[PDB]
C-alpha cells in the first residue's frame, strides 16, 4: 500500500504475486489496469531493454543458480517483447481507458507507470530508476518468501499497522 | 541337462549368461560348468515367459546385472555353486538375488517405515479397579480432567462424576 | 505447608524433563514418533508431560 | 477394517496400507536432471548401467530409498507403468535393485528440449 | 551440480540451450542475436524434490552481533577457538523435521559457522 | 489448540529468548491465583481468556 | 469483541516528524546513492528504507546503528518518536518516522546496569 505523504491521490496498492500451477510466473496488478501484466514487461517498460539489468535489479547476487531457476520461467514467458515501445503498448491496452489510437495508450501507460504505481518512491520527470529497483526488491522479497529461507509476514503484527488520530482522519 | 535352441536370441543370450557367470573366475574354484548353468538360466527364462519378447530381454539383462554385480559376489558364488537352482534364480526377484547387506538395509528400512505408519496410542492410567460393564472385564484405563473411563479389552467409554 | 513443598518439587522436576527432552531433541536424538513429525511428536510430549 | 489374517499381524497390513494409500513419482523420486548426452554409450556421467543394455538427450530420474522401501516398490513395475502410460514412445532403462544410487534413465524415441520438461511435470 | 544463466555477448539476453543436429553438440543460441557458443556443464536444468539445502550457506557472519540471541561457553570456535559462541535453529519457513541448532562463532574477523 | 505461537521472530515475546521452548516461555503458568501470578503467564491467560 | 481496543497508561503515538535532517545525516556519511551504484555491490551490504523508500546503501551496520542510537539518545537532529530498526538475518536497516507508530518509553541498559542512577 503505497502513499507519498497524505497527498491528494488515495494511497495505490501493487499486488506482485505468482502463479501456482511450466509453472511460477510472476504477474502484476497496477493501478487502473483490469488485467495483470507479467513483472519483465514493466521492467522494460520503466526502460531496461537488457535482461542482465532486469536481473541485476531483481537478484543481487548470480552465484545462486538454485534462485535463477524460479525467475527463469516468468522471464522466458514474455520474450517477444524488446522494445520500450511495445512495453508501453502492452500496458496501456490493459487500461480502463484504452485510447482510440496509439499514442494516447502511450501517453497514459506512461502516466499510470510514472504518477499511479509506487508513489512513495518518487512522482518527478526522472525517477524511474528507483522505481525499478523498489519492484526489484519487492520481486526479491517474493521469492525469499516462496523459497522459504524467510517467513512470512504476519498480517495481524501492529507493527506493520497506523494508528490514524483526529489529524489524518480531519 | 539344458535342451539346445537354434534361435539366435536364445544362444546370445546363453553366451551372455555364461560370460557374466564367470567374472570373478568362481567357477574354477568351484569346478561348476558355466556354460551349462547359462542354458539351464535361459531355459528357466524361456520357460517361464515362453517368447522372446522385451520381458524376457529384461529379465536376461536384470539376471546378468545381477550375477555380474561386485558388490555382491556371495550371490554369484552360491549360484555357481549350486546353492540357487537355475530355476529359483530365473524364478527370483530383485528384492531376492540383493547381497545380504542390501536386504538387511532394505528390511531395516521396511521395519522402520511400517512402525511410522502406525498410530500413537491413546494414553491413560491404566488399572483393573473398575468393571468394565460391555465385556465384563476389570482391565481399563482412567482418565481424570469428572474421570473419564476407558476400556482395555472390551473397550466400555463411560464417565464418573 | 507440605503441599507446597510437593507442588514444587513436582514443578522442578516437570521443568528439568522438558530442559532434558529439549536437549535431546537439539542433539537429535529423540526420534519421530509414528503418524507425526519431529515438531509434532516434540510438541506433544511437552504436552502430556 | 482387515479382514484377512492382517487384522491380527502389522506386517501384513503395512502393505494393504501402501496398497490404499497414493504414491506418485514425487513421493519416491529425490533428484532429476536432465542432460543432453548426445551418444548414448558415451554416458557423460560416471554410470556402468547402459553399456551392458546396449536419441541426443535423456533424463536422469534418481530415486529415493527410504521411500520406496518403507511403500515396497520395485523398479520392474515403475518402468512397466512408466511405459505403458505414455505409450510406446519411450524407453525407460531401469537399474538392478544391487547398485547404491537408485538411477533411472529415460529417453524419447521416433520444441523437443521443452518436451522433456512438460512431461517430466 | 547445478545450472545458472550465461548471458549473451552483445544483445546480453537469455540463451536458450540448442542441440546443434549437424556437429551433433550443445550449443546456446540467443532469440533476438544469433551468437553462439560452445557449452561445457553438458546440463540444461535440475529439480531437487528434497530440496537439501545447507542452511550453512544461508547463515552470515553478522548474526553473531544480535542482543536477542543465545549465547553458550560449551562450544568453542574452531578455527580461532574462541568461547562465546551462539546457536539457534534454522529459522526458515518449510522446515521438513529438524530443529538441529547452527553454531557461529561471537568474535571480529573469524565468521565461522559449524554444527554438531 | 495450541501453545502460545511466536508472535515476534522466533518468540512470543520480548522479555524471552530466540528459540526459547521451555514451559514458562510458552504459556505453563507455574503459579497459582492465590500466590500471584507472572506478567508474561498474566498476557498468556488474558489470551486464552480472549 | 476483540475488535474495540483501548490504549495502555503508558502508551504513546507518535505525532510525526520530517525526513530532510535524517536524510541529510545520512547523506554526509559514507553512504553511496542507490542512483549511482554498482548493482553487484549490493548483495555484501545492507539496504536503507526511510518511511518505505529504498534510498542509499552503506557499507557498515554495526557502527551506523550504534551512530543513529547515540544520535537519538542526545536529542539533536533526530526525534525521540523516530525508530530505527535493525534486521540481523538479512541486513536491511527500516526507519520510520510518520505518524501512528504506536511506542512507549523505556529505560536503557547498555551492558549489565541502567542509566536511572541515583543522580
Ligand atoms: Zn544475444
Ligand atoms: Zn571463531
Amino acid at each position: 500500500r503505497s502513499c507519498l505523504e497524505n497527498s491528494s491521490r488515495p494511497t495505490s496498492t501493487i499486488w506482485v504475486s505468482m502463479l501456482a500451477r511450466i509453472g511460477q510466473r510472476i504477474v502484476a496488478t497496477l493501478p487502473y489496469i483490469k488485467q495483470e501484466v507479467p513483472i519483465i514487461i514493466v521492467f522494460r517498460a520503466l526502460g531496461f531493454v537488457s535482461d542482465r539489468d532486469i536481473l541485476e535489479h531483481i537478484i543481487y547476487d548470480f552465484e545462486d543458480p538454485e534462485m535463477m531457476e524460479m525467475v527463469k520461467p516468468s522471464l522466458d514467458e514474455a520474450f517477444v517483447i524488446q522494445e520500450q515501445n511495445v512495453a508501453l503498448n502492452f500496458i496501456g491496452s490493459r487500461g480502463a481507458k484504452p485510447g482510440v489510437t496509439k499514442e494516447k495508450r502511450i501517453k497514459y501507460a506512461k502516466e499510470v507507470l510514472q504518477k499511479e504505481m509506487l508513489p512513495h518512491v518518487g512522482v518527478s520527470d526522472f525517477c524511474e530508476t528507483k522505481k525499478a529497483y523498489f519492484l526489484g526488491y519487492m520481486v526479491h522479497r517474493l521469492l525469499l518468501a516462496a523459497l522459504g529461507r524467510r517467513e512470512l509476514d504476519d498480517r495481524d503484527h501492529y507493527g506493520n499497522k497506523r494508528l490514524d488520530l483526529a489529524g489524518p482522519l480531519l | 541337462r539344458a535342451p539346445s535352441t537354434s534361435d539366435s536370441v536364445r544362444l546370445k543370450c546363453r553366451e551372455m549368461l555364461a560370460a557374466a557367470l564367470r567374472t570373478g573366475d568362481d567357477y574354477i574354484a568351484i569346478g561348476a560348468d558355466e556354460e551349462e548353468l547359462g542354458s539351464q538360466i535361459e531355459e528357466a527364462i524361456y520357460q517361464e515367459i515362453r517368447n522372446t519378447d522385451m520381458k524376457y530381454k529384461n529379465r536376461v539383462r536384470s539376471r546378468i546385472s545381477n550375477l555380474k554385480d561386485a558388490k555382491n559376489p556371495n550371490l554369484r558364488k552360491n549360484v555357481l555353486c549350486g546353492n540357487i537352482p537355475p530355476d529359483l534364480f530365473a524364478r527370483m526377484t530383485a528384492e531376492e538375488m540383493a547381497s545380504d547387506e542390501l536386504k538387511e538395509m532394505r528390511k531395516n528400512l521396511t521395519k522402520e517405515a511400517i512402525r511410522e505408519h502406525q498410530m500413537a496410542k491413546t494414553g491413560g492410567t491404566q488399572t483393573d479397579l473398575f468393571t468394565c460393564g460391555k465385556c465384563k472385564k476389570k482391565n481399563c484405563t482412567y482418565t481424570q480432567v469428572t474421570t473419564f473411563v476407558v476400556c482395555n479389552e472390551c473397550g466400555n467409554r463411560w464417565k464418573f462424576c | 505447608s507440605k503441599t507446597y513443598q510437593d507442588i514444587q518439587n513436582t514443578i522442578k522436576k516437570a521443568k528439568q524433563d522438558v530442559i532434558e527432552v529439549i536437549e535431546k531433541a537439539h542433539n537429535n536424538e529423540l526420534e519421530p514418533t509414528p503418524g507425526n513429525t519431529l515438531r509434532q511428536t516434540f510438541e506433544n510430549q511437552v504436552n502430556r508431560i | 477394517f482387515l479382514l484377512g489374517q492382517s487384522a491380527r499381524d502389522a506386517e501384513r497390513a503395512k502393505d494393504i496400507l501402501c496398497r490404499l494409500e497414493h504414491t506418485t513419482l514425487r513421493k519416491v523420486t529425490a533428484n532429476t536432471a536432465i542432460y543432453y548426452d548426445p551418444n548414448p554409450q558415451s554416458t557423460v556421467v560416471a554410470e556402468d548401467q547402459e553399456w551392458v543394455n546396449v536419441s541426443p538427450w535423456l533424463l536422469r530420474v534418481e530415486l529415493d530409498r527410504k521411500h520406496m522401501t518403507d511403500r515396497k516398490l520395485t523398479m520392474e513395475q515403475i518402468a512397466e507403468k512408466i511405459n505403458a502410460g505414455f505409450g510406446d514412445d519411450l524407453n525407460c532403462i531401469f537399474n538392478d535393485d544391487n547398485a547404491e544410487k537408485l538411477v533411472l534413465r529415460i529417453r524419447i524415441m521416433n520444441d523437443d528440449d521443452v518436451f522433456l520438461r512438460c512431461i517430466e511435470s | 551440480g547445478f545450472v545458472g544463466i550465461r548471458f549473451c555477448q552483445e544483445c546480453n539476453n537469455m540463451l536458450y540451450p540448442k542441440e546443434d543436429k549437424e556437429n551433433r553438440i550443445l550449443l546456446y543460441a540467443c532469440r533476438n542475436c544469433d551468437y553462439q557458443q560452445e557449452a561445457d556443464n553438458s546440463c540444461i536444468y535440475v529439480n531437487k524434490i528434497t530440496h537439501e539445502v545447507d542452511e550453512l550457506t544461508q547463515i552470515i557472519a553478522d548474526v553473531s552481533q544480535d542482543p536477542t540471541l543465545p549465547r553458550t561457553e560449551d562450544h568453542p570456535c574452531q578455527k580461532c577457538g574462541h568461547k562465546e559462541a551462539v546457536f539457534f535453529q534454522s529459522h526458515s519457513a518449510r522446515a521438513e523435521d529438524a530443529m538441529r541448532l547452527y553454531y557461529v562463532c561471537t568474535a571480529p574477523h573469524c565468521g565461522h559457522r559449524w554444527t554438531e | 489448540g495450541k501453545r502460545i505461537p511466536f508472535g515476534f521472530k522466533h518468540r512470543t515475546l520480548p522479555h524471552f529468548i530466540k528459540d526459547d521452548y521451555g514451559p514458562e516461555s510458552r504459556g505453563f503458568v507455574e503459579n497459582s491465583y492465590l500466590a500471584g501470578l507472572t506478567p508474561t503467564e498474566f498476557f498468556f491467560h488474558a489470551m486464552g481468556g480472549r | 469483541v476483540g475488535l474495540v481496543k483501548n490504549l495502555a497508561l503508558m502508551a504513546y503515538i507518535s505525532v510525526g516528524s520530517q525526513p530532510s535532517p535524517i536524510l541529510e545525516f545520512l547523506e554526509e556519511w559514507s553512504m553511496e546513492n542507490l542512483e549511482e551504484i554498482s548493482p553487484a555491490a549490493i548483495a555484501d551490504a545492507t539496504k536503507i528504507f526511510v518511511n518505505g523508500c529504498w534510498v542509499g546503501i552503506h557499507k557498515d551496520p554495526e557502527q551506523l546503528m550504534n551512530t543513529l542510537r547515540k544520535l537519538r539518545r542526545q536529542m539533536d537532529i533526530i526525534v525521540s518518536e523516530v525508530s530505527m530498526i535493525r534486521d540481523i538475518r538479512e541486513r536491511e536497516i527500516r526507519i520510520y518516522t510518520d505518524a501512528g507508530r504506536i511506542c512507549r518509553p523505556l529505560l536503557i541498559v547498555e551492558k549489565q546496569k541502567l542509566l536511572l542512577k541515583k543522580r
